[PDB]
């Protein structure tokens, strides 16, 4: 009978992290997804790596 | 708990010349069997708890400790005897059987066999 309340407290804190994880994430990501885009140079890295495909695949 | 032990004896059952229990023994053995099976079923023990590691995985780790101490230090008392006259209200009624019925029964027997001998003669 002992165990289940202990495990409940842990399990809730676990469940309570994931939700905070998605909601945290959602704000952080839904904020900064926007800003990134100024980097032209990831498309710098697209071409660069894209050359290391276009050249370096065959 | 922990409790010790006597096997079936059907001869016993029928005889109870304390008439007020004659039925009871037949039923009472079967009540026994209920316990007999039930005890054979279960084990004595659960495991226990590694509180140290569970404290690692409970962030409210105080709880694990608190309940730990109380539980581990605690021992609950074995469901306690109320009756032990069974042995006794018998073994005395077993004298009731013996001396009282022994003597009368053996003295009768002798007269029978005593006339037969001469009847074989």
């Amino acid at each position: 009978e002992v165990k289940n309340r202990l495990d409940y407290h842990i399990s809730v804190q676990n469940m309570m992290r994931q939700k905070e994880q998605e909601h945290m994430i959602n704000w952080v990501e839904k904020r900064v997804v926007q800003s990134i885009s100024a980097q032209q140079e990831k498309e710098t890295i697209a071409k660069c790596i894209a050359d290391l495909k276009l050249l370096s695949k065959k | 708990r922990k409790l010790a032990l006597k096997t079936i004896d059907w001869v016993a059952f029928g005889e109870i010349i304390p008439r007020n229990q004659k039925a009871v023994a037949n039923s009472l053995k079967s009540w026994n069997e209920t316990l007999t099976s039930r005890l054979a079923t279960l084990p004595e023990k659960p495991p226990a708890i590694d509180w140290a590691y569970y404290k690692a995985n409970v962030a409210k780790a105080g709880l694990v400790d608190d309940f730990e101490k109380k539980f581990n230090a605690l021992k609950v008392p074995i469901p306690e005897d109320k009756y032990t006259a069974q042995v006794d209200a018998e073994e005395k009624e077993d004298v009731k059987s013996c001396a009282e019925f022994l003597t009368q029964s053996k003295t009768r027997i002798q007269e029978y066999e005593k006339e037969l001998e001469k009847m074989r003669n």
